[PDB]
């Protein structure tokens, strides 16, 4: 949901002396602590989220900002005063008081009036309202920015319906928007589809593992509506669960199936064999299991071994059992069904599915044209004895059985099929499969599922739980496709390449340890459905976690870049390129009282610390420059520090608080702290005051009392007052005439 | 009249891919054009008003037997809604589309020779309107860019400042021209303002008008389609995709 | 009856019963062909062959 937010952060304080000589205005975006020695860009990284949420551009929003103005007393004056920013007024005191230590003419009506008509708010040609107000620099560009990244994911409604027009079937009801929501409604959306092919690649076996044992938990739950070794054997206790099978077989590609027979087949098997050539598709089945299906029939047909028939081939098997009579000797590829509309989380791609029992869809039969000759074949045929055509003609009625039964049945089971497919993706229709057989069918189970076939009842409660159904998927798919971009940009960011040596491994270790440890400390990165997928082979999840990342180390596989890390982005780089606007510096001075240093007299401090550039040369001779390591090391620091150096190499912290009154400006703690084991730099805090230029007692104390002094460069956020047009900035609120639609969804759910 | 209605050019050229030649060509006899006659306007006078007929207006006329009258019954057909009287053209090239004609050379028209003057004389072009001119100068450019004479187009537009003010801006081979264009061609269409049932003196304006007229009786009718409420009953290959573009473009 | 514009439509199964076709022949028997869109037309005659 949007968030509308309804002031502008300008972070922006006006600090004034007593007297009134000299103002400024601050900007305040706090103090951020830097360490040395380890990288910048990761440091700024954690507090770009901190600064974001200070900013409260962290999560999406809108800027709500014109209705917060007034209006003037005057009649000619028809225009509108923002309220937002810092005040016209402060600044009019400020100006106001400088003045009168000057002993000036105070500030004229028409000189108030245009100061004071500063802040304004307008309206553009396209009906937003931009406000006119004095902020600071890095406020404006930081929430300028946040602006525009986030406005790139709401579109019109309209513009949203014609994205997901391909994906709404035809049995839901449209739903009727308002004429409101037809001209001003508007969205926010993320309209890119992440892949799952990196989980799904990576963890075959256990993401098909979890997808198809979902699958048959809901499919079982579908409502429905010689001889004597045949006629024994039947039983429905499994019909659910070979139900689901075939559901599988035609919803999924290559879902390999198997069968295994017994030690001795027997008319059953031979049956169970037929049924599954006959009436399976060919892409479910494997080579193996075609010859083990045709080794079984020429066991009991012929009544050979089956060790003779170990080393025989396909086509010598297909010759073998034609000869003595047999034609059922092949396999049939499914007729495959196209879907009405394209398959969810496949833009521009069209879905398919196999049309269940191997019937024809335009002939309604079977693809087998030859197949009531065939039957005939098998009624006169002459297996296992010289005479008698018992087996003939048990397997005939048999098989004439199964040939109707699946013709009655195809259109109800193909209903099924197409709404189950509906729920998975293309590229889990292309890249699942059946590893470890974890799925497999009795013989006894297959020819008790063709001969006592049920049909397929459709009722409400069917139809509404498959709803929902849809809407879980959905949902679920959308938070793995998130995981998936966070485990990769995590890869990416904190790992690298290994090699054939001990420091690297032990180095790989360590790291993936400190990762896995952050990454599920309070609430964790990764959610609860991926850790399901990983877990389904019995591993705890953060170990399973903790493989997948390892194998994903050094992919090329491309990630979007989303608007949140847009900002993030901004901020981080800023943070380094303007370091003085938090707080840090990477460059100190140290030079003696006596030493004369130019620096900034824009402010009226008194002996300010602040330089407009550190100087180059100092007295015609160029400054000495040690970096801190070198400096810490020293034992000739006396020698040193009496001529002034320049110290670097460094990120020194600083703070300081602006005094009114006038005294003497120093540090809080001395400069340099000397140790057996290293020097340092004591935390750096200054304590400013603004100048009389003429108390003798004050001069004296600076000159005689404090004998060295720290220059640091001049901070950026300070601004002179007389530069007060510097902090006027434009802010863009969008019309308040847009309503946002929180349920997008086109249809209803009802047949 | 559906040919009237596209009111961008993304669907006047999509309407003209999936059109065949025949809707161009008529098969009824009809009169000669350029031809001085008196009509009977009754609703204003009791004379018979004077007028001259002539290739614009939307009833078929007869037309001569060349390349040359092909290509002026296929402009009249988008400007006014009614082709011309040229028969036994061959069953090849009416099962192609108008585009195709236009801007493919696998048809075997050939069109070079055209000039553009007189074709814009012929089908006379000072009587025309805003957006009569505008779907001319499309079917121009289209020819231009299938025979190679686009540097023809440019001499003959600049010798035309008016048509070169409206001319429309688009590359016959792109796409994303096309997208981009927003010029407005619709002849007929809802209107803003009040429309009667009423005659109009001029060939041209009474025959605008019975189109127009009979465009809000087919936009009420039961073949329109109605996107807000039938959007999901439309077939997956016609339905508006932005992904979707015209072959070859 | 009153207002030509006006439409009529329905929604069926995605596996119709009876009901469904006796539902889609009265509409198409007693309601004026001028309110039943040819996209509703060609949906009931879907439906039918179904």
């Amino acid at each position: 949901e949007l968030i509308k937010v309804p002031t502008i952060p300008h972070n922006l304080v006006l600090i004034q002396s007593d007297n009134g000589k000299h103002a400024l205005i601050k900007e305040d975006l706090g103090q951020w602590p830097v360490e040395t020695g380890i990288s910048l860009v990761n440091q700024a990284g954690v507090f770009a989220v901190q600064l974001a949420n200070k900013l409260g551009i962290d999560k999406p929003f809108v800027l709500d900002a014109g209705s917060n103005y007034f209006t003037d007393t005057s009649f000619i004056d028809t225009r509108k005063y923002c309220t937002d920013g810092l005040s016209p007024r402060e600044i009019q005191k400020a100006l106001n008081r400088q003045r009168a230590y000057y002993d000036r003419p105070e500030l004229t009506i028409s000189e108030n009036k245009t100061l004071l008509s500063q802040s304004i708010i307008y309206p553009d040609a396209d009906g937003n309202d931009v406000s006119i107000i004095f902020s600071g620099a890095m406020s404006h560009a930081i929430f300028t920015y946040a602006q525009s990244q986030w406005n790139k994911n709401i579109i019109k409604l309209d513009d949203y319906i014609r994205e997901i027009t391909l994906t709404v079937p035809k049995q839901y009801r449209p739903r009727r928007f308002k004429e409101i929501e037809h001209t001003h409604g508007y969205v926010y959306r993320e309209l890119n589809q992440g892949s799952l092919l990196p989980l799904v690649d990576a963890n075959l076996k256990e993401s098909s593992s979890y997808y198809f044992k979902k699958l048959m938990s809901s499919i079982s739950n579908v409502p429905v509506d010689h001889v004597s070794m045949l006629t024994n054997r039947l039983t429905t206790a499994n019909a659910p669960t070979v139900r689901a099978i075939t559901v599988l077989t035609c919803m999924f590609k290559q879902f390999r199936i198997g069968m295994t027979y017994a030690l001795d087949p027997n008319i059953m098997d031979v049956a169970a064999a037929t049924c599954m050539l006959l009436f399976r598709p060919a892409q479910s089945i494997s080579d193996e299991q075609y010859r083990y299906c045709l080794q079984t029939m020429a066991v009991f047909l012929t009544n050979t071994t089956y060790d003779i028939v170990n080393n025989d081939t396909i086509d010598v098997l297909k010759m073998k059992l034609r000869n003595q009579g047999w034609p059922f000797v092949e396999r049939y590829n499914a007729v495959e069904i196209d879907m009405s509309v394209e398959p969810l989380r496949s833009p521009g791609q069209v879905g398919r599915y196999y049309n269940p029992f191997n019937i024809d869809p335009l002939t309604k039969k079977h693809v087998e044209d030859r197949l009531e000759e065939f039957i005939n074949q098998v009624q006169v045929g002459r297996f296992r004895n010289a005479s008698g055509n018992a087996v003939g003609t048990t397997l005939a009625a048999f098989l004439r059985a199964c040939r109707d039964k699946t013709s009655a049945n195809w259109r109800g089971y193909s209903v099924l099929v197409s709404r189950y497919r509906s729920l998975i993706p293309n590229e889990l229709f292309e890249s699942l499969r059946n590893i470890s057989g974890e799925y497999n069918i009795n013989p006894q189970d297959e020819h008790s599922f063709f001969f006592a076939l049920a049909q397929i009842n459709a009722d409400d409660e069917f139809i509404g739980a498959i709803d929902k159904e849809s809407a879980e998927y959905l949902d679920e798919y959308a938070t793995l496709a998130r995981d998936i971009s966070n485990s990769l940009t995590l890869v990416k960011a904190a790992f690298g390449p290994l090699e054939r040596t001990s420091g690297s491994i032990i180095n790989h270790a360590n790291n993936l340890n400190k990762v896995i440890n952050h990454v599920f400390a309070d609430k964790p990165l990764i959610s609860e459905t991926m850790l399901k997928i990983l877990t389904i082979d019995g591993t705890t999840g953060k170990d399973g976690y903790r493989n997948w990342l390892d194998k994903l180390v050094g992919h090329n596989y491309p990630v979007y870049v989303e608007p949140v890390v847009n900002i993030m982005n901004f901020i981080s780089a800023r943070f380094v390129a303007d370091s003085s606007y938090f707080g840090y510096t990477n460059e100190i001075m140290i030079m003696p009282n006596h030493i004369n240093v130019p620096v900034d007299d824009r402010f009226g401090f008194r002996d300010s610390p602040f330089c407009t550039s550190l100087p180059r040369t100092i007295m015609g001779n160029d400054v000495r420059r040690i970096s801190y390591n070198v400096f810490s090391m020293m034992e000739d620091i006396d020698d040193v520090i009496s001529e002034g150096f320049i110290l670097y190499d460094a990120y020194f912290n600083f703070s300081y608080d602006i005094m009114t009154t006038d005294g003497v400006t120093r540090l809080k703690e001395d400069i340099l702290i000397v140790t057996d084991t290293g020097n340092d730099i004591k935390p750096i805090h200054f304590y400013i005051y603004f100048e009389n230029r003429n108390d003798k007692k004050l001069r004296y104390e600076s000159k005689m009392n404090v004998s060295y002094r720290l220059y640091i460069k001049t901070p950026a956020c300070l601004l002179p007052l007389s530069d007060y047009m510097r902090a006027q900035h434009d802010y863009v609120s969008p019309s308040s005439s847009r309503v946002y639609i929180k349920d997008p969804a086109v249809v209803y759910t009802r047949s | 009249m559906d040919v009237l209605s596209k009111g961008s050019l993304k669907e006047l050229l999509a309407h003209l891919e999936k059109t065949p030649l025949e809707e161009a060509i008529s098969y009824r006899i009809g009169t000669v054009p350029y031809q001085n006659v008196l009509i009977s306007r009754n609703e204003y006078y009791n004379q018979l008003y004077p007028d001259t007929t002539s290739l614009i207006d939307g009833v078929s006329r007869e037309g001569q037997r060349n390349v040359n009258g092909l290509i002026m019954s296929i402009i009249s057909y988008v400007v006014s809604g009614s082709g011309h009287y040229i028969p036994n053209i061959g069953f090849m090239l009416l099962r192609r589309s108008i585009l195709d004609i236009l801007t493919k050379h696998d048809t075997g028209l050939v069109t070079n020779n055209l000039n553009y003057g007189i074709i814009a004389r012929n089908l006379t072009v000072s009587k025309m309107n805003c957006e009569q001119r505008k779907r001319m100068l499309i079917c121009f450019k289209l020819l231009a860019y299938k025979d190679g004479n686009q540097n023809d187009y440019e001499i003959y537009l600049n010798q035309n400042i008016p048509l070169k003010q409206i001319a429309p801006n688009f590359i016959p081979g792109d796409m994303r021209t096309v997208i981009h264009n927003q010029d407005q061609l619709a002849i007929v269409g809802i209107p803003a303002y009040r429309l009667t049932q009423s005659t109009e003196l001029s060939i041209r304006d009474d025959n605008a008008k019975s189109y127009k007229l009979g465009y809000v009786d087919w936009y009420n009718s039961n073949s329109f389609l109605r996107e807000r409420s039938e959007f999901n009953l439309i077939r997956l290959k016609d339905r508006d995709t932005k992904y979707g573009k015209l072959n070859g473009w």
